[PDB]
RNA sequence: GAAAACAAUCCAGACCGCCAGCUAAGGCCCCAAAAUCAUAGUUAAGUGGGAAACGAUGUGGGAAGGCAUAGACAGCUAUAGUCGAGUCGGCCUGCGCGGAAGAUGUAACGGG
RNA sequence: GUACUCUGGGGAUAACAGGCUGAUACCGCCCAAGAGUUCAUAUCGACGGCGGUGUUUGGCACCUCGAUGUCGGCUCAUCUCAUCCUGGGGCUGAAGCAGGUCCCAAGGGUAUGGCUGUUCGCCAUUUAAAGAGGUACGCGAGCUGGGUUUAGAACGUCGUGA
RNA sequence: GGGAAGCCUACCUCAAGAUAAGAUUUCCCUAGGACUUUAUGUCCUCUAAAGAGCCGUUCGAGACUAGGACGUUGAUAGGUU
């Protein structure tokens, strides 16, 4: 997990989403792309 | 003169029942304080304690409102260093309902002696029955 | 749970055959009589009341004499509770007797006493506080407390400071003793270790919590 | 008098007395005088009641575009086939969200 | 010239500590040319940009000069977390054993000696670890007085000399 | 739904001055008159119990206190054996 204020899709297996008021970023292919903040 | 103030020897003190069920934890303890400190009669002093005593059942069904319920603490501090203990209302609110009503009033009525003496007739119970039948209190709703 | 009320009667060793040698305290054991049962319907609460020893008519007030004859059983020097559960109470009513049998060799358990008084004392003994030097200059500062605080912030001392004052004579527990003999023919139980206070003080034996 | 406390800020210039009335700044749920006042909206963060570059399908309101039931987009079958109406990608604009670690004790609405 | 010194005065005006500030100091972020055998973002990261703390060197002279007496050691502490060990997790250029980086976590624990007055620092040998800071750079009406800053004397240097 | 040496419980000690002053067992006191400001009123005469303290012999309790034991129906201390 990469925690950063400016979280960004890498590529086209990452998805953008919500989880209480917390802003992630999961991908399906590349797990060093999972990113938590801002 | 002319303007008499209230002799505590001739006050005459009611008794009111009030059900929490369901009901704002503020807005509740506003007209609780109000009655306890007898701001609704015509013969009001502030240095005399003309108020009515309430009691108030089923007082663990009192509500909040937003995230108050996880989101509201309360604090007290032993005089110990480092001593600060900390809790939350959910928890609270089911060990002891009578604190929470007690600090709730506490903050709104004087401090000082007479506030002392005024928040004693304030009755909190959890179940919907309290031991005070032969007062013959009656129903208020607020 | 039930437990048993003694008196210390002193140390001694027991010897295996192995020839290791164990040291032991002893415990006397004036079987304790039932003198009252609580229960949650009158006090709330569930306790047996057991009473020990002996004490002359002319040292009973008429109350503890009224009380002790609604159980029909002698005065004597104490009275102390035990908190018991529902299956304790079984077989127990009032004028019973708890002897000595309710314990068994190897069994773990806590005794309770009175710690020997050491009147008023320092900080070295009391808490393990360090001496300075006795030479190089020192003047008159050996034994003292030293510096209590810090400057101007905060401004006092902090309440639960370690300092100069009574020690000793106060309730301690030890537990994790085990039972090396139980005497019956001379009521008196034969422990494994040191327990608190002076030969002739009242003791508490109890069966082991942390087990 | 108000801004909790607070010479230099806002209102206002104390001859004396009154248990009379109207107003200024600021306010009207309780501590504590006065609206738990009335009509339209916004916020869910206790934001209100500390805050930057930057980051984001938070939620409202606007002026315009591509595509589309001679069948639009997303899923499934080997550019076609069954589903059966809205779907896409941008520009403004209101209120909100992360960025946010400190030393005696909650301690960044005076408190409830 | 005065350290052989003296009187009247000033926190109107310096040295310590407190206060305002944050150039400097420390820490955290934004962009991503490159380094990574290929791949910016496992680990780093050029040229530039935005913040936080009050832990450094500083700026100002607001309190104290009818006095707020201490560099280090001893004794005794209390708090913060930007965590040294122990506890729980993500990623990995993570086979295992061991590592790197990031998140959560402050309950407890967190060396003895040689040299110097040292705080530090180098060294020897241990430990799971020998953390970073605030508290008048904690603590001298609790102890010491080795450094430093009166009065004696000597050397190097400066001055005709004091 | 799961989930940490962290939080609340859990182990030890204190604790109803908790003025909200709590609970249980047992024990004790069951007499007459006058007056007036008509009241748990004031005075006298008669009674004072259950207990507590003073005092003494003392302690493995202790600065002084406090606390524990005992005081002839006695082993509390000294002596004696
Ligand atoms: C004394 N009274 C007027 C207030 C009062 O009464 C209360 C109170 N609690 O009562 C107080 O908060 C105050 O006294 C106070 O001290 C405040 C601040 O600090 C402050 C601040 O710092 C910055 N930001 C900056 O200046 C940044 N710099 C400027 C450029 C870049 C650097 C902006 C800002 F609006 C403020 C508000 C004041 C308010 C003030
Ligand atoms: C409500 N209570 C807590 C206060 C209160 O009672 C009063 C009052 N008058 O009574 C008020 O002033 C307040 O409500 C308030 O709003 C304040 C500020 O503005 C402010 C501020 O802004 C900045 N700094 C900056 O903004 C700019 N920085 C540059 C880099 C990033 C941010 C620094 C700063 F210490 C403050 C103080 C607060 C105080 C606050
Ligand atoms: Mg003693
Ligand atoms: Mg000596
Ligand atoms: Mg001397
Ligand atoms: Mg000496
Ligand atoms: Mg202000
Ligand atoms: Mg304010
Ligand atoms: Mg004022
Ligand atoms: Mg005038
Ligand atoms: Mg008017
Ligand atoms: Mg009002
Ligand atoms: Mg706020
Ligand atoms: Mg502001
Ligand atoms: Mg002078
Ligand atoms: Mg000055
Ligand atoms: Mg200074
Ligand atoms: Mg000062
Ligand atoms: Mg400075
Ligand atoms: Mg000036
Ligand atoms: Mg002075
Ligand atoms: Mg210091
Ligand atoms: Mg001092
Ligand atoms: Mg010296
Ligand atoms: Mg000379
Ligand atoms: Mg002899
Ligand atoms: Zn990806």
């Amino acid at each position: 997990m990469k925690v950063q204020a400016s979280v960004k899709k890498i590529c086209g297996s990452c998805k953008v989403i919500r989880r209480n008021g917390v802003i992630r970023v999961i991908c399906s292919a590349e797990p060093r792309h999972k990113q938590r903040q801002g | 003169m002319k303007t008499l103030s209230a002799k505590p020897a001739e006050v005459q003190h009611d008794w009111f029942v009030v059900d929490a069920t369901g009901k704002t934890l503020g807005r509740l303890a506003t007209e609780i304080a109000r009655r306890l400190r007898g701001k609704h009669k015509t013969s009001y002093t502030p240095h005399v304690d003309t108020g009515d005593y309430i009691i108030v059942i089923n007082a663990e069904q009192v509500q909040v409102t937003g995230n108050k319920a996880l989101d509201k603490k309360y604090y007290r501090h032993t005089e110990f260093p480092g001593g600060l203990k900390e809790t939350n209302f959910e928890k609270l609110v089911a060990h002891k309902p009578e604190e929470i009503f007690e600090r709730a009033v506490k903050g709104m009525l004087p401090k000082g002696p007479l506030g002392y003496a005024m928040i004693k007739k304030m009755k909190v119970y959890a179940g919907s029955e309290h031991p005070h039948a032969a007062q013959q209190p009656q129903v208020l709703d607020i | 749970a039930i437990g048993l009320v003694g008196r210390k009667c002193g140390m001694t060793r027991i010897f295996t055959d192995a020839g290791v040698s164990v040291p032991v305290t002893v415990i006397e054991v004036d079987p304790n009589r039932i003198t009252q049962i609580k229960t949650l319907e009158t006090d709330g609460y569930q306790a047996v009341q057991v009473t020990t020893g002996e004490r002359r008519e002319s040292r009973v007030t008429n109350a503890q004499k009224g009380h002790f004859a609604k159980a029909g059983v002698a005065a004597g020097r104490l009275v102390k509770e035990f908190r018991v559960t529902e299956a304790e109470l079984e077989g127990r009513e009032v004028g019973g007797t708890i002897g000595v049998d309710l314990f068994t060799v190897g069994q773990i358990v806590d005794v309770t006493g009175q710690s020997k008084g050491k009147g008023f004392q320092g900080g070295v003994k009391r808490w393990n506080f360090r001496t300075q030097d006795a030479t190089h200059g020192n003047s008159v500062s050996h034994r003292v407390l030293g510096s209590t605080g810090q400057n101007q912030t905060p401004g006092r001392v902090f309440k639960g400071k370690k300092m100069a004052g009574h020690l000793g004579d106060e309730r301690v527990t030890v537990q994790g003793l085990e039972i090396v003999s139980v005497d019956t023919e001379r009521s008196v139980l034969v422990v494994k270790g040191a327990i608190p206070g002076a030969t002739g003080g009242d003791v508490i034996v109890r069966p082991t919590i942390k087990a």
